[PDB]
DNA sequence: CGAAGGGTTACTTCGCGAACACATGCGAAAAAAACATTTTTTTATAGTAGCCGAAAA
DNA sequence: TTTTCGGCTACTATAAAAAAATGTTTTTTTCGTTCGCGAAGTAACCCTTCG
């Protein structure tokens, strides 16, 4: 149960609390789906003092970031193309 | 139960189940303190198997 | 129940601490009586899930390692010779 | 129970041989079964139950009896039947009618004793906790253990059973020759245990008898001359007869009191009398009341003259109750002022 | 017992009536209703006046009283300041008041602060007890029944 | 009682379920059960989280240590004991996740405020130039505006990079970021002792004055060196009179944020407090000052070497000198006219600014001097942690308790018989909020023996203040109630998943005819006025977890 | 050269067990309040506590 | 000088609506038969340091 009220009131009329969350959604959209197109590069060969993530990073500079996207294309086009047997 | 009134009941153990452990009999004294007293069937689980 | 239900109507109702103190207290002590017992005395003692772990009538000593087992019998021996060692 | 395989709600019996007594059925013969395993307001209460444990064990009556009144008292304050009292009356009355609904021998004096309250007013309270019943049927006519259990304390013999069959076998006769209706139990067992006294070879002081029976001394003698009158009293000395035959001519005094009732010094709802035309007739106007005239009218008040006297009188005598009167409103009117 | 037995209601009406003097004396009269323009720079540039009470309070209790326990010896009054000063009061240290920043909002909402205002607010002001509610009933999921769940 | 009363998340973990219920929502699967394990344990190595565990094998525990690394939600540590095998050790990072939590807040305030370089509809770049340096760490030009083929907004953008450089909130060299705060005390103590064997018999004096003189000195050069530097170089060598230069990595929130959001919760006290012309002089005085001012989190204190002794008075000597010294801000009305607000006695501006900011002291705002050329704040931010914690506990029930925890704070830790002399009841209601009190750990009890025995009867009480561990304890509640609230919001969609993704995979160019029926236009109206609900109160509820925060 | 900051060994006081079977919240001053008694008006009616005279020697 | 049997005195009980002076049971404030071994408060004495 819950007695109390520790005042947070919704004013959703204002501008500042559309924009605000709206912006909230558009870094959820942007962090939910991953990294960005290859600009990662210079994360990857940052570098400071580190003998093993420089090892890690050039393993993962082909990770999934941007390259699911069109090799899912690719699949679709091969499965118009022709029947394959496979599991979904 | 005890004695034998209600109807009685005759222990073995803390000296005596021992004598057995001694010898090295393994199923007597797994079937005469577990099969012949109780048999029960408490369920178990994997994940946090209460 | 009924000193938690005491508390629970008296300290919204509206009572004196020293009572309030004092009631919860005695709310300590009676689960430090309840369960880990003789250790305060204000047959009497009360048995709590201590007395059942103790010692020679316990769930260690008594019901558990040295257990009542069924299909037994009780009775005076008189010798006999006449039977072989076994 | 009716759990079975191979029938249905058939008896059960448990074994008596081989120590091993488990509940099985009959005629086919199935356990059924696993082997047997066998191993505020109440402040008040508790002061009721104290003092009628005081009451209970002062009065001499047994324990079974005391937690019958005990759930008595518990009935009658769960229909709230009194309030206020000083308990005595109150416990004193549950445990009589908790006591004479058994036959042991306790009737009203003894209770009466206790505290040194008047009788009547038990008696009185006594119907007043009646307010409950709807039932009262309590088995009160039978005099017979009073007169077994009155003999131990009071006129003590040698036997005393040879003074006390007898006793109650005269008192069950005298009783049905039609001499007790309303006619004192206690009174009649000391008239007829002096009457088996006096046919046993020992004599008793008057005194001694009606002391512990709580009785007169001149109502026993009374009954003792009815008895006289009644019975001819020539074979009641030496012997009664075996075979007594006792048809008619027999009553309580009251029934020659209505013989007397005097000293010289066709069943119909419209035959019946009718009472509303008595008071159809006479008005039932406020305004009219001058129509009795027959010299009361004018007779009432006096004059002036032989009045002051009259209040003379009432201020030199009923003074000292109106003064009290006078001076408590002004304790009053003085002690309200403050808070 | 002037204060000790004084419950309950005339104390409320002296604190009332106390509060209504002190803030139009170390404030002036109608300048917080509105916002327009208010106060006028505050007490004319606010030096060397800014003054306050020092026995002037008594004497406005002195101004008007119901005689049954309401002549104080200076005494009462200091326990009603001490009463005051530890709920919305500042006084900097000998008499100087200062009856502020709770006094305007919940003394202008009744016919000082109506509908249609001037601009919307910035989120969770934490001084303002106004316009907090959050259900006919409308408690399906995480709206403000957040606070202490009972731990 | 079937699971709606939401028990199985209430009374547990309340500050480790927080962080890495963030990155529920923002990571995913497997990059979540990292931080799951490292904070909960805290010192972990590399296979440690392999043997702890057992989601995959020492391979895909590289792709979630190398996407959290960046975000700087874990730092590491690269040391041997006394042989070898120089493997990483692993605490974990606070910043990456405050910046978890403050990302569209930072976003969606600094514009209106501290970036005044334009306004003509230049949001729809702004999203672009900052969550993208956000969402991914780093910032390199030559790789990050390749995407952009335009060459005439090159030169803006390179303006707003230097204009929004130099109020901070980007860290130029981008290094040793990664290290402990603690690590660091502990390898200056090391190499500042290793120095000087073979010399006068030591002392206490001697070796731990010299020593901690000469860390505290080089960790504060080491502090001081990202804060301010010279990295925007090389000036017009063909074009591009002022140019950053792309080569080394940069990246994003620096805490001159949080002094900001701390100087807005200020100017919001000065507000409501007196004046408010007051309010709209000190928001533009404040706004100038605050960019020099000294730091929130406070190193040379972080490590564990605040001890009862002459480093604890040192830290609040240090407190009251460099907030004087370092920032300087030699401010008055002449200054306060050149950055001076439209149309905002109207006239005669200069001298009633002077009167304003002369006016605005006695309480401790403002400290001002015959001739002031500066403003203190050392006791005016627990003023207004303690002011802020007062009004809460006004929203919490009346003001009566609210009352009560004042005078127990201002009459100096009195008894219980007391309290009815400054009160408006007699015991009911006196008694009613106390104990609505006294479930809260705020105001606290002592008990004295009277025969020198423990006995709930015969004692005499009074109340202790212990206002940190109530500060702490807020602290603690505010974090459960965002972590709740975010919990709640993730339950609200998983459980609505497939329904959005549909509309959201085809449907956004037939976003007006909705392609749908109208009963799921409905859903996903509600839904959508949930999360606006959810994020409307998550702000609030940030921000007053914020006060509490030093 | 002398007063002061940890640092440990030494004396003293507080927690458990002793076979293995058998058949024998309580108490104690008062306080607001819902309530009965106690009338007197008879008055029918029996007798049961207590009181002297006509009866026998 | 002794007993017994008839005259008066009269109070209990139920029923009536009548209404006043005065006494009668539950609550809310406060409290007085070992002994052996292992572990935890107060003192006696060195290593080291500043005025
Ligand atoms: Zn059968």
């Amino acid at each position: 149960e819950f007695p109390s009220i520790p005042l947070p009131i919704n004013g959703p009329i204002t501008n500042k609390e559309r924009s605000l969350a709206v912006k909230y959604i558009n870094f959820g959209k942007t962090v939910k789906d991953g990294p960005f197109y290859t600009g990662s590069m210079s994360l990857i060969i940052d570098q400071q003092e580190n003998s093993k993530s420089g090892k890690r990073k050039p393993n993962i500079i082909l990770d999934e970031d941007d390259t699911n996207d069109g090799i899912e294309r690719y699949s679709d086009k091969y499965l118009k193309k022709r029947k394959i047997g496979i599991s979904i | 139960t005890e004695g034998r009134s209600r109807d009685g009941g005759l222990r073995l153990g803390e000296m005596e189940r021992d004598c057995v452990i001694a010898y090295g009999a393994s199923q007597l004294l797994l079937e005469r303190l577990m099969i012949s007293s109780d048999a029960f069937e408490v369920d178990v689980c994997d994940k946090c198997g209460l | 129940v009924w000193t938690s239900s005491l508390i629970k109507a008296g300290l919204d109702k509206g009572i004196s601490i020293n009572n309030m103190m004092e009631h919860w207290d005695y709310l300590q002590l009676t689960v430090a009586m309840y369960i880990n017992s003789d250790s305060v005395n204000p047959v009497k003692p009360i048995r709590g899930f201590c007395q059942r772990l103790k010692g020679k009538q316990g769930r260690f000593r008594g019901n558990l390692s040295g257990k009542r087992v069924d299909f037994s019998g009780r009775t005076v021996i008189s010798p006999d010779p006449n039977l072989s060692i076994d | 129970m009716p759990v079975c395989k191979n029938c249905h709600g058939t008896e059960f019996e448990r074994d008596l041989s081989n120590a091993n007594n488990d509940l099985v059925c009959k005629a086919c013969g199935v356990v059924s079964e696993d082997n047997p395993i066998v191993s505020s307001r109440e402040a008040t209460l508790n002061n009721a139950r104290r003092k009628l444990r005081a009451v209970s064990y002062a009065l001499h009556i047994p324990e079974y009896i005391t937690d019958a009144a005990f759930q008595w008292y518990k009935l009658a304050l769960a229909n709230n039947f009194v309030q206020g009292r000083r308990s005595q009356n109150v416990i004193a009355s549950c445990l009589y009618v908790a006591c004479r609904k058994e036959k042991t021998h306790h009737m009203l004096i003894d209770f009466s004793s206790r505290l040194q309250v008047s009788v009547y007013s038990i008696g009185a309270t006594f119907l007043k906790m009646v307010k409950k019943l709807h039932i009262t049927e309590l088995p009160l006519a039978d005099p017979s253990l009073f007169i077994q259990h009155f003999a131990e304390k009071l006129d003590l013999a040698d036997k005393k059973i040879k003074v006390v069959k007898d006793a109650v076998k005269l008192a069950q006769r005298m009783s049905k020759d039609w001499m007790f209706e309303g006619r004192r139990p206690a009174g009649i067992a000391g008239a007829c245990i002096l009457l088996a006294c006096r046919m046993n070879n020992l004599r008793r002081t008057h005194t001694e008898i009606v002391a512990v029976s709580h009785v007169a001394e001149e109502t026993l003698q009374q009954r003792l001359n009815e008895f006289k009158n009644t019975k001819a009293a020539k074979l009641s000395v030496q012997k009664f007869r075996e075979n007594d035959v006792e048809d008619g001519e027999a009553r309580p005094p009251s029934f020659v009191k209505n013989r007397k009732k005097e000293r010289k010094i066709p069943r119909n709802l419209h035959l019946l009398p009718t009472t509303d035309t008595y008071l159809s007739k006479v008005s039932d106007d406020p305004d009219n009341l001058e129509d009795v005239d027959d010299e009361e009218l004018n007779a009432h008040l006096l004059n002036e003259e032989a009045s002051k006297l009259k209040e003379r009188i009432w201020i030199g005598l009923n003074a000292d109750f109106l003064l009290e009167q006078e001076s408590k409103r002004l304790k009053q009117e003085a002690d309200i002022a403050t808070g | 017992f002037t204060d000790g037995e004084l419950d309950i209601e005339f104390i409320n009406s002296l604190l009332t009536i106390v509060w209504r003097f002190i803030s139009e004396n170390t404030f002036p009269n109608g300048f917080k209703n509105f916002e327009n323009g208010p106060k006028k720079n505050v007490f004319y540039a606010p030096n060397v006046k800014n003054y306050s009470t020092t026995q002037e309070i008594l004497e406005f209790i002195t101004a008007a009283q119901v005689a049954n326990v309401e002549l104080t010896p200076s005494n009462i009054r200091s326990l009603c300041e001490v009463l005051v000063y530890d709920d919305k009061l500042e006084k900097v240290t000998h008499d100087c008041y200062r009856v502020t920043l709770e006094s305007i909002l919940q003394m202008n909402q009744g016919e000082g602060e109506p509908e249609a205002g001037n601009k919307a607010l910035e989120d969770e002001e934490e001084f303002s007890i106004f316009n907090y509610f959050k259900m006919f009933p409308a408690s399906k999921h995480d709206k403000e029944v957040v606070y202490f769940d009972e731990w | 009682v079937m699971t709606i009363s939401s028990l199985e998340q209430r009374t547990l973990n309340p500050d480790l379920f927080l962080y890495k219920e963030l990155v529920k929502a923002h990571l995913g699967e497997r990059a979540a059960s990292v931080i799951g394990m490292l904070v909960a344990l805290g010192r972990l190595s590399v296979r440690e989280l392999v043997e702890k565990i057992d989601g995959m094998d020492v391979d895909s525990v590289k792709t979630t240590l190398v996407s959290l690394t960046q975000l700087r939600c874990v730092k590491y540590l690269q040391e041997t004991a006394i042989s070898g095998k120089k493997t990483t050790y692993y605490y974990y990072n606070e910043e990456g996740i405050h910046i978890l939590l403050y990302s569209g807040l930072i976003i969606d305030e600094i514009i209106t405020q501290m970036r005044v370089n334009d306004e003509e509809e230049h949001k729809q770049l702004v999203a672009e130039i900052v969550q993208n340096v956000i969402s991914l760490g780093s910032l390199t030009v030559e790789d990050y505006l390749s995407s952009v083929t335009s060459d005439s907004m090159k030169y803006t953008i390179s303006s707003l990079f230097v204009q929004l450089c130099e109020m901070g909130y980007l860290i130029q060299i981008s290094k040793l970021h990664y290290t402990p705060i603690e690590d660091l005390w502990q390898f200056l103590y090391e190499k500042h002792y290793k120095n000087i064997p073979r010399n006068s018999p030591l002392s206490d004096l001697k070796k731990r004055s010299q020593a901690k003189m000469n860390a505290k000195t080089d960790f504060a050069k080491i502090i001081n060196k990202p804060n301010e530097l010279s990295q925007i170089l090389t000036v017009d060598p063909k074009t591009s009179l002022r140019i950053v230069k792309p080569t080394v990595s940069l990246t994003i929130n620096l805490d001159r944020f949080m002094k900001g959001r701390r100087s807005k919760q200020l100017i919001n006290l000065a507000k409501t407090r007196v004046g408010s012309v007051t309010a709209q002089v000190y928001k533009i005085a404040l706004r100038l000052t605050e960019q020099k001012s000294p730091k929130i989190r406070d190193p040379l204190t972080q490590t564990g070497l605040l001890q009862d002794l002459e480093e604890a008075k040192s830290f609040q000597d240090e407190a009251e000198l460099v907030e004087e010294k370092t920032p300087g801000l030699t401010f008055n009305a002449i200054d306060l006219a050149r950055h001076l607000p439209a149309e905002l006695h109207s006239a005669s501006l200069i001298n009633s600014h002077l009167k304003i900011l002369a006016s605005s002291n006695f309480p401790f705002l403002n400290e001002t001097k015959p001739g002031v050329y500066y403003v203190p704040y050392s006791k005016l931010m627990p003023v207004l942690k303690s002011s802020v914690y007062e009004y809460v506990i006004a929203s919490t029930l009346g003001p009566s308790a609210m009352r009560l925890s004042r005078c127990i704070r201002d009459n100096k830790l009195v008894s219980e018989k007391i309290i009815n002399s400054t009160a408006l009841m007699k015991e009911k209601d006196i008694r009613s909020t106390l104990a609505s009190l006294i479930r809260y750990n705020s105001v606290e009890i002592q008990e004295v023996p009277r025969t020198a025995d423990r006995s709930a009867s015969r004692a005499v009480f009074l109340f202790r203040c212990k206002e940190t561990h109530s500060y702490n304890f807020m602290r603690q509640n505010l974090e459960w109630n965002m972590a709740n609230l975010l919990f709640k919001k993730e339950k609200l969609k998983q459980e609505n998943s497939t329904l959005l993704k549909k509309a959201n995979r085809d449907d956004v160019k037939g976003r007006e005819n909705e392609l749908l029926l109208p009963s799921e236009l409905n859903q996903l109206k509600m839904v959508n006025e949930r999360e606006l609900n959810v994020f409307a109160r998550l702000s609030r509820l940030l921000s007053l977890w914020e006060v509490f925060q030093m």
